[PDB]
């Protein structure tokens, strides 16, 4: 990955102003509803039978926050993301057995949720940088699957 | 396929945001060409392949006109979009992978402009709808 | 959607290669797990997620029995594959993107085994067919 | 991409036995039939609204051989593939306006035509290495798209 200074600036800007406790639960809920097969890993979370149950599930909420804060390390290491995420990649593959395509789906849900929060401020350029960052993180999270 | 729940959801959201179809179109095509610049290949016959340009603005009008068309034809998208399918297939030769890209951008656009209306429930239904539009547009290809 | 032309071509090809379904299934699932190791996430409950293993071999029979059913229900795949959709959606939670992967593997396997029969025309109709299979399995998911 | 010795050997073996004047026309012909939007770039080559008219087309057959031979420089430049294909990527983008997703599609067609020629020798491991190679060359060809 080659980052431009303006991409760095945007990523920094977005995460310094992110309300993780709002965006995280919103993005994971959305993923579970729009892409319900991701529910595969949340069997111990309590009721998920319909959208309102999921939006209302406090456990899905705290996990969305955790997943969102999992991005923090790549922001803080923009040039070494593949290496930084290797242990998380290994975890998701060998212990959690999570299909890495779901990383892309959750990513798009994070983008769509952030877009609703930022509104008009989520410009195409902003989107391009944010997606680029998420794509580089997702690549890394799928890297140790063998 | 779209259930009655799905169709009512798409109908209700489009009832709400349809007034803004033109602006939705410009914003979505603008996002497509900046975030996914490989898509600009289809518009090389235009000098003005840049966000919000006159060809993009006017074009975004036609595209969301096509989505409004699809909403009115939602019980049978294949029949409904057959002429548009023929256009993208033989005149335009647009690889159907690009419909997925534009669909994402429209969702992003509507999330920015109608966050209250674009509930997770609205989203899963409209996503199913747009995947169906994409399938119908591929009808005449091969 | 599949034309009469497509239906005729798939039926004609399955008539020719159907007796080898079991071997094709083994081959196709083996390639899937070797070439696309991420798909192994759905077989974490088997000890032998290796190419040609007892488990992959036996499962390959069942998967192609599934494709056999689809050819027989080609006029209405949504209805024909509903139980398989319910199982992949509600029990297995298989992301439908993986259907595209297995589909490519089936085409590779059939080209290696049946070169004279797998013509470019047989190919386009079978790929159209397998994509319909994937959409039909996707039906009960959301 | 980090290559293993087995991977280099498989690719090496495949290209040294490659009958280009056979595979190239077949792979491009199959691409133009299975994925007929790729006909976007062949207008004056003659009438290809038909599979037999496509398969019988010499302009088409001549371009399939060139394109297949466009892989040779990667075979020789396996640890420098992005750089080696940079000129070609810029050509396909700014000169030819080729949708880069078409590279992936053509790549799958070459895999399938190669699988039919090699038959049982086209094992799971062989297909993995060969698709890996094309994957990297496809990334390279789409890299200078701006
Ligand atoms: C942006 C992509 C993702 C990131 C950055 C991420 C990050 C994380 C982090 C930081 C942890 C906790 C580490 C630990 O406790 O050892 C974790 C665990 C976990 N992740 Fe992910 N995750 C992502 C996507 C997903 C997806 C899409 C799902 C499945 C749909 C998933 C399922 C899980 C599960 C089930 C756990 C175990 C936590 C527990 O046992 O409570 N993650 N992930
Ligand atoms: C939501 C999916 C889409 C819809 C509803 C749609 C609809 C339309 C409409 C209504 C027209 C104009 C019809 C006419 O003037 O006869 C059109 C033309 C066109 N579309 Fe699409 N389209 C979609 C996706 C795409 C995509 C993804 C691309 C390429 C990346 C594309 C490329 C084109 C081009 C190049 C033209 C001609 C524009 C011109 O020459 O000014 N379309 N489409
Ligand atoms: C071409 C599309 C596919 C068809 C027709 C198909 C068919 C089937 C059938 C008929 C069964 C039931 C076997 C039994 O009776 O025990 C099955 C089970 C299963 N399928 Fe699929 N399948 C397809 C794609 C996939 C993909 C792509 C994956 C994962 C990457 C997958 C994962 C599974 C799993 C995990 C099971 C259960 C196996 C077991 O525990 O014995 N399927 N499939
Ligand atoms: C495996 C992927 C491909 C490789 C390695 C490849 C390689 C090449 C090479 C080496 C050239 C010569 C450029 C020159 O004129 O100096 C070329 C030209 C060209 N290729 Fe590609 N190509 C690939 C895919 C494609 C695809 C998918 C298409 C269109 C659908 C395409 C269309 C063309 C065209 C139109 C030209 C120029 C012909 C002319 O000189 O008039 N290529 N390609």
């Amino acid at each position: 990955v080659e980052w431009t200074d303006k991409e760095r600036s945007i990523i920094s800007d977005i995460f310094s102003h992110m309300d993780y406790d709002d965006i995280g639960p919103k993005a994971l809920s959305r993923c579970l509803i729009v892409y319900p097969w991701t529910q595969r890993h949340f069997s111990g979370f309590g009721n998920l039978y319909n959208a309102e149950a999921i939006i209302g599930n406090a456990n899905v909420a705290a996990h969305g926050i955790k997943v969102l804060h999992g991005l923090d390390r790549g922001v803080k290491n923009m040039d070494n993301i593949a290496a930084t995420y290797a242990d998380l990649s290994t975890l998701h593959s060998e212990k959690l057995h999570v299909d890495p395509d779901n990383f892309k789906l959750l990513s798009d849900c994070i983008t769509i949720v952030l877009a609703a929060k930022m509104g008009h401020a989520f410009t195409a350029e902003t989107q391009g940088a944010f997606q680029k960052f998420l794509a580089v993180v997702v690549s890394a999270l799928g890297k140790q699957y063998h | 396929s779209l259930s009655d729940k799905d169709k009512a959801a798409v109908r209700a959201l489009w009832s709400k945001i349809g007034k803004s179809a033109d602006a939705i179109g410009n914003d979505a095509l603008s996002r497509m060409i900046v975030v996914y610049p490989q898509t600009k290949t289809y518009f090389s016959h235009w000098p003005d392949v840049t966000p919000g340009s006159p060809h993009i603005k006017a074009h975004g009008k036609k595209v969301m006109g096509g989505i409004a068309l699809a909403v009115s034809k939602i019980d049978d998208l294949k029949t409904g979009l057959m002429e548009l399918s023929e256009q993208h297939a033989y005149k335009l030769r647009v690889d159907p992978a690009n419909f997925k890209i534009l669909n994402h951008c429209i969702l992003v656009v509507i999330s920015t402009m109608f966050p209250k209306e674009f509930t997770p429930e609205a989203h899963v239904s409209l996503d199913k709808f747009l995947s169906g539009v994409a399938l119908a547009l591929a009808e005449r290809y091969r």
